[PDB]
């Protein structure tokens, strides 16, 4: 529901939150775009280079 | 190697070019002084037989403003309080109201302020060579300054019903300042030559 | 980005407004709507497969969600309304169930 | 302070683009308000406008005071604006 | 005891006369309201 | 190579070497092979954050 | 939907998909009557960055002007009073009596107007009262080797309001200096421009 | 698409509770030199 | 593209902070609200481009300047205006020799319809000299519809008619000359360019900049 | 990069028109202030001539008479800012 | 420059005043020359960064 | 300014002849004279000190009597001025005409202060309550009164808070009056604790809670008025809230009167006149007076 990567260890993992999207069906294209898509994190993302 | 005379030549054609640009009036032969005309002049054995003779002097073309004033040159580094005292007597004997001071380097702090008492109605000022060598008013960047008298001073400030302290300022340690001699109040008129539309005439003070 | 007609032509910022806008699309979310307990969904409701198309927008089986029809366009400078990218629309062919 | 006298103005005789501006918003406030008009009217309706009838005759009351920064000020009738 | 008058708990007073009025946006009242809540206050002047 | 590494370790330098070691049940952590100006090499890795 | 010309859109920068806008209204009089005369939309012809005016006409104008200056025109009588009208349409902006024209260019074999002749009318149609007709010569954005090799369109030409030769471009009206609209402006007063 | 010609004011500071001008736009009309309009609309 | 993509507000409450008041007093002596001067005949007074575009086009004023005698309503303005003071003493500081200092200095330029530019009286007299294939002139011949001294008194004419608004609130216009036109663009196609160099030198005006360097051309003997 | 000092001593070059990236501290603490006036107006309108965008020179005029006009030249900021004489603005501005 | 110079005067079919385009990018109304260039002839090198 | 203050000199730990140049400073720049309040420093030279300060004073008296027959330099001058009068008195240790040293005294962020008593080699030439250093300023206030009067007459509680304000339900319909009520607990418990006390290692208990309960109360108001102490936001806190007021609320803020709306192009109307739907010329009304002529447009419009 959340998210958020409670753990007393990052499990390897740089950031802690943010994990989820949902599944928003507005479209049938947004729908698998949402599946197929992938993600680096906002570790770089806060990184404007 | 002994690129120190060229140095102190000119020196000198900042130096006596600091005559007018004052108001004081001088030959224009020391004006025109070559490389080799300083050479001439002050010469001898050497190749370095320069010193002891960098001195020299003007007074005013107005004729007021009591009085004149003397250039000197203290070849010594660092002068210090027993070269700086003693070369204050000879612009008092001499009636010379101001003095001119040249020294490289590092002049003393120690020996700055009890000379600074000791000026009151005279005035030691101030420069040291080596920052000052060639007239930085020959330059595109820098308009035309010119002094003015309390009875210019005071129409301006008659024009524009100022208070004097109104305008726009110039601080003192301004190498142009300096180098034309302000006194903390007098108002400074400068030509701008922005040429966007024509060349005007800006004013600013010292404090 | 595939499901693109001649995708090798336009400037790329062009395919590339291209996805993320039609990623944004009113179109059918699906079939089995009845049954839906979501927040805010779009459908339109007279819906075509395009004429020109790539192979694989049938073979993805894209045929059970259309997201727009086939429109008679004719690109003039007739009106004077449509600049700065505007547009015009039919009125009949709007009244008409567009 | 002191009121500048009228012999010495130094104060540009030209109508300010910003003089004209409010000189006719307030003739437009006094004429809504049942002021008295120094112009024919033409038919006209708006209270506003009439005012630029008047204008454009120079017929028109309310002189403008100029403040110097200093805290002089100049009284010029809207008649010897230009 | 025209000028004398009394307040809404009954102390009597008088004076504090010279009183005008004056167009203000009310929330440069609330920055005094909450300024005063510091005891800073500004004495605003008029003519 | 990363100059984040230097500021922190100052013995340390930029040049190190990595590896996401994992767990078969896919359980990854990282240890980073720091070399260090004086030339030894130093084993970090990650444990309670 | 609130409807603005084009010509605001420059100055606004505004790209017409959606961008929507606040819309404020003066209560008193004199603050309308400031918003009427100093900042009329029509008093904000010159940029405060440098003088180029911004607010003009677009693709559009430009094209069909480009289009319909060239000297290759024509119009009969029909063609040129409605066109002349159209663009006139005096009553919805009032202030004005009747339309004047101009005689045709050609009589014979048959009466034709061209383009330019038409500029003219327009040009003509509001030439303030007693305010001397338009003389000018300014560069054309279209290079003249264009409609031909030593072509003499090249750059409008155009004396007492009577648009001579050249034809007119983004460079002649438009967010354009020392075009036509330009010397309008400066000459016969902003609200005239 | 959201017109207010009045309506509910603040509880502390008496302003139309949550349209926006000033801070850039005061900036536009000191910029006219309109004072009058500035005073008027803010 | 997408390199195009990825590569594509703090001063304007930075240059509008100081320069709020900078307004344009009926003196003609633009200071702040608080009293001091900034500048005298603000920017070489004429004007802010506006009604400064033409100034240069000599050709354009000279080709009709009938339409443009009866805009400036001749009539009116000579009759309480000053002229010949401040047109004769241009002359006098013409002679380029000082002690004859500009007359905007000497003549506010508000009423005295003498009073204009330095370079604007170069201006227009070079151009009076140089191709005056329209102005006619010999002078004998002149008397029809022209004249030399017609069209510099014109000129004269639009530079007084063309000054400040005195009571222009002007740095915020150039607050906003420099905003918009700064976060206007930001993307390149060696010296630190772009707002981080404006930043520098106005917003911070610092002391060690990134990219500093002199240039000094050489001489013949080289 | 920048020393004065070195450059007044060759004669090969004319010491009279020498441009600067701006590092307006050495250029006004050793050329005047009227050098630095000049300098920065000819430095941003540059930095607009950089890009095809052209910003009348009045502006810059204003911008130039007005940073350097206590006689050295201010940033626009918290020393700028704190020489106000309007009790109001500096309360507006930065922080109350 | 070369091929681009030969080819978008003259080598395309028909003549400045009938050529839309021409007239949309060259009246300054939309587009520019390189525009024509790069749909009519070429790309060129593709200068990133 | 009390690190500054000396308790046995009764002064400051500065030179009398310093406070007064500074006194003549700040008095010459008072009249709006800048090179001369600078040059009130060519005069060269307790009694002696008390000519020079004769000297000075008399100066400043001559050049306002010239000066008789404000702007961004005169204050920029005053503000440098005084900033670097503070730290000179922030740094002098000893006195001088008490020649004595003074107790200093360590304070904290937690809003604490105090320190240890003096040593025994300058013998030979913490936290508590609030009171004492309180007079110790009002005493310095009265004492030395002519410069400081030039830096801000009256100086006493500009400092402490006796009874502070309270607003009323129109400004406060929530958490600020929750904060006040813990502050008036806090005030009767410390009435109640120093009747406690008055009435009474007894000492050593007694201080203890007063001292905890002072703290409370010191600590109570220093989180109502500011909130990044006792981790509730702060009057500080709402306004240099950058969220609220001076910007949100002073030179940006809702008005009446202006609609807000998507906006489409068209080439019909005008450049000038904007085309507007009947709906907003209905929902945008504004006010006129009626005169005689215009009479029968208002009417109809009614
Ligand atoms: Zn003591």
């Amino acid at each position: 529901s959340t998210g958020n990567l409670v753990s007393n260890t990052g499990l390897d993992l740089q950031q802690a939150t943010g994990y989820t999207v949902v599944a928003e069906k507005l479209n049938f294209y947004r729908f698998l775009s949402h599946f197929r898509m992938v993600h680096r994190g906002a570790f770089f993302a806060e990184l404007k280079t | 190697e002994e690129k120190n005379i060229v140095r102190v030549f000119r020196a000198w054609k900042t130096a006596h070019q600091l005559v007018h640009d004052r108001g004081y009036g001088v030959s224009q032969a020391e004006l025109d002084l070559t490389l080799d005309q300083f050479k001439a002049m002050h010469c001898g054995m050497g190749r370095n037989l320069d010193r002891t003779t960098l001195s020299f002097y003007a007074k005013p073309s107005n004729d007021s403003n009591k009085g004149t004033i003397y250039i000197e040159f203290a070849k010594e580094p660092s002068v210090g309080i027993k070269e700086m005292r003693t070369f204050v007597h000879t612009l008092g004997d001499h009636n010379h109201k101001t003095g001119i001071l040249i020294y490289a380097n590092s002049m003393t702090p120690s020996a700055a302020k009890i000379i600074a008492t000791v000026t009151g109605q005279f005035t030691i000022e101030t420069f040291q060579e080596s920052d000052l060598i060639v007239n930085i008013t020959h330059h595109e960047l820098v308009p035309k300054h010119i002094l003015l008298s309390p009875d210019e001073k005071k129409e301006l400030l008659d024009r524009y019903k100022l208070r004097e302290t109104q305008l726009p300022r110039i601080q003192l340690a301004d190498p142009v300042a300096r180098y034309l001699g302000l006194k903390r109040g007098e108002v400074v008129k400068i030509v701008r030559r922005s040429e966007t539309s024509g060349r005007y005439n800006s004013y600013r003070i010292c404090a | 980005a595939n499901m693109t007609p001649f995708s090798d032509f336009n400037q790329s910022p062009r395919n590339m407004y291209q996805c993320q806008m039609g990623k944004q699309t009113m179109g059918t979310p699906g079939t089995a709507l009845r049954y839906r307990t979501d927040n805010k969904l779009y459908r339109l409701q007279t819906g075509q497969t395009p004429v020109v198309r790539p192979k694989l927008h049938n073979t993805y089986g894209l045929d059970h969600y259309p997201n727009g029809t086939n429109a008679v366009v004719a690109v003039i400078s007739y009106t004077g309304y449509d600049m700065e990218d505007a547009m015009i629309l039919n009125k009949s062919a709007h009244e008409r169930g567009f | 302070g002191k009121a500048v006298a009228k012999e010495d103005r130094t104060t540009t005789p030209y109508m300010t683009k910003y003089e004209r501006a409010r000189i006719l918003g307030t003739r437009a406030l006094q004429i809504s308000m049942n002021a008295p008009v120094l112009v024919d009217l033409e038919g006209e309706t708006d209270p506003l406008q009439i005012a630029m009838k008047e204008l454009a005759q120079k017929k028109i009351p309310l002189l403008v005071r100029r403040y110097l920064p200093d805290g002089s000020y100049e009284d010029w009738s809207v008649a010897e604006l230009i | 005891t025209s000028d004398i008058w009394q307040d809404g708990s009954g102390k009597k007073f008088v004076g504090g006369t010279n009183t005008t009025l004056i167009a203000l946006p009310s929330v440069f009242n609330y920055l005094t309201a909450e300024l005063t809540a510091m005891n800073i206050k500004m004495m605003l002047e008029v003519k | 190579i990363r100059p984040s590494f230097a500021n922190r370790g100052t013995s340390y330098s930029q040049y190190g070497l990595s590896i996401r070691c994992v767990r078969p049940d896919q359980s990854s952590l990282t240890n980073t092979l720091h070399y260090l100006n004086n030339g030894v090499t130093m084993f970090r890795f990650h444990w309670r954050k | 939907t609130i409807r603005m010309h084009y010509a605001n859109c420059n100055s606004y920068n505004a790209d017409f998909d959606g961008d929507e806008m606040n819309m404020h209204f003066p209560q008193s009089t004199n603050a309308r009557s400031e918003a009427q005369f100093i900042a009329n939309t029509d008093s904000q012809y010159l940029v405060p960055t440098s003088g180029d005016p911004l607010r003009g006409l677009i693709q559009d104008h430009v094209v069909m002007g480009v289009w319909l200056t060239c000297k290759d025109t024509f119009y009969t009588r029909d063609e040129y009073q409605q066109l002349l009208f159209q663009a006139l349409k005096p009553d919805e902006t009032g202030m004005y009596g009747r339309i004047k024209t101009l005689p045709p260019a050609i009589q014979r074999p048959g009466i034709y107007w061209t383009g330019k002749q038409i500029i003219s009318s327009v040009l003509l149609n509001l030439k303030p009262s007693d305010r001397p007709g338009l003389n000018l010569k300014s560069k054309a954005k279209v290079p003249g080797k264009y409609w031909s090799p030593d072509s003499e369109e090249g750059s409008v030409l155009f004396d007492d309001g009577e648009l001579l030769c050249g034809i007119l471009d983004k460079s002649s009206f438009g967010a354009s200096a020392f075009g036509l609209v330009h010397s309008v402006h400066e000459l016969y007063g902003p609200d005239i421009a | 698409f959201q017109v207010r010609t009045t309506g509910p004011i603040h509880n502390l500071t008496r302003q139309p509770v949550k349209i926006r001008f000033g801070e850039m736009e005061r900036d536009a009309v000191i910029g006219h030199g309109t004072s009058f309009l500035m005073q008027d609309r803010l | 593209g997408r390199e195009g993509l990825i590569d594509t507000g703090y001063l304007q409450r930075c240059l509008m902070k100081h320069l709020e008041g900078l307004c344009v007093q009926y003196d003609h002596t633009v200071r702040d609200s608080d009293g001091s001067i900034v500048q005298f005949h603000y920017g070489e007074d004429s004007l802010d481009v506006t009604k400064q575009k033409h100034l240069t086009q000599f050709e354009f004023s000279a080709k009709n300047y009938k339409s443009l005698i009866q805009k400036y309503k001749v009539k009116s303005v000579l009759s309480a205006v000053d002229s010949e003071t401040a047109s004769s003493y241009a002359k006098k500081a013409l002679k380029k020799p000082y002690k004859y200092d500009p007359v905007l200095d000497k003549y506010p330029p508000s009423r005295y319809l003498g009073s204009v530019s330095e370079k604007f009286q170069r201006a227009v007299d070079e151009y009076t000299q140089k191709n005056p294939d329209k102005l006619i002139a010999e002078s004998k011949l002149d008397d029809s519809l022209l004249n030399e001294s017609k069209f510099k008194a014109l000129m004269q004419l639009r530079y007084q008619q063309s000054l400040v608004d005195p009571g222009e609130s002007v740095g915020v216009l150039a607050s906003q000359s420099i905003g918009e036109p700064s976060t206007q663009m930001t993307l390149n196609t060696n010296v630190t360019l772009g707002i981080p160099r404006l930043r520098e030198i106005i917003m911070t005006a610092s002391a060690n900049i990134q990219t500093p360097t002199m240039t000094l051309r050489l001489n013949d003997g080289v | 990069g920048v020393n004065l000092k070195a450059i007044w001593e060759f004669y090969n070059e004319i010491s009279m028109n020498d441009i600067y990236t701006n590092d307006i501290a050495a250029i006004l603490r050793i050329y005047g202030v009227e050098a630095a006036r000049n300098a920065i107006v000819h430095e941003v309108s540059s930095v607009f001539g950089v890009y095809g965008i052209a910003v009348d020179p009045r502006h810059l005029s204003l911008i130039a008479d007005y940073m350097t006009f206590e006689g050295g030249y201010k940033a626009f900021n918290r020393m700028g800012i704190e020489y106000n004489t309007s009790p109001f603005a500096k309360m507006s501005f930065e922080t109350t | 420059s070369s091929i681009i110079n030969k080819c978008i005067p003259d080598g395309l079919l028909t003549k400045f005043p009938y050529n839309h385009m021409q007239t949309m990018t060259v009246s300054g109304a939309k587009g520019s020359n390189v525009n024509v260039s790069q749909i009519s002839c070429l790309l060129g090198q593709q200068e990133l960064e | 300014l009390l690190r500054s203050t000396c308790l046995y000199c009764h002064h400051f730990k500065l030179s009398k002849v310093k406070v007064h140049l500074f006194f003549c400073r700040l008095k010459l720049l008072d009249y709006g004279l800048l090179n001369e309040s600078e040059m009130v420093e060519n005069v060269s030279l307790a009694k002696d000190a008390a000519t020079l300060m004769r000297i000075r004073d008399e100066f400043v008296a001559k050049s306002i009597a010239d000066s008789r027959q404000l702007t961004t330099l005169l204050l920029h001058e005053r503000k440098k001025v005084v900033r670097a009068f503070y730290h000179a008195i922030s740094s002098r240790k000893q006195c001088d005409n008490c020649q004595s040293f003074s107790p200093n005294f360590r304070k904290e962020g937690f809003a604490k202060i105090f320190e240890i008593p003096l040593s025994g080699k300058n013998l030979q030439f913490k936290y508590m309550t609030s009171t004492e250093v309180r007079n110790h300023l009002r005493r310095l206030f009265v004492k030395e009164n002519v410069v400081l009067s030039r830096l801000y007459p009256a100086s006493a509680d500009m400092f402490f808070l006796q009874n502070i304000a309270v607003p009323p339900t129109r400004f406060r319909p929530n958490i600020q009056n929750e904060l006040l009520t813990r502050i008036l607990q806090s005030s009767i418990q410390i009435a109640s604790l120093s009747k406690d006390s008055t009435v009474e290692e007894r000492r050593s208990r007694a201080f203890e809670l007063l001292i905890n309960a002072f703290v409370q109360l010191q600590h109570d108001v220093n989180s109502l008025i500011d909130s990044n102490r006792n981790p509730p936001p702060g009057i500080k806190q709402i306004l240099e809230k950058k969220e609220g007021l001076f910007r949100k609320h002073m030179m940006g803020k809702r008005v009446n009167y202006a609609a807000r709306s998507v906006i489409s192009p068209d080439p019909n109307i005008e450049t000038n006149e904007i085309g507007v739907p009947p709906v907003f010329a209905t929902k945008l009304t504004y006010p006129e007076p009626v005169t005689l002529y215009n009479f029968n447009e208002m009417r109809n419009a009614v």
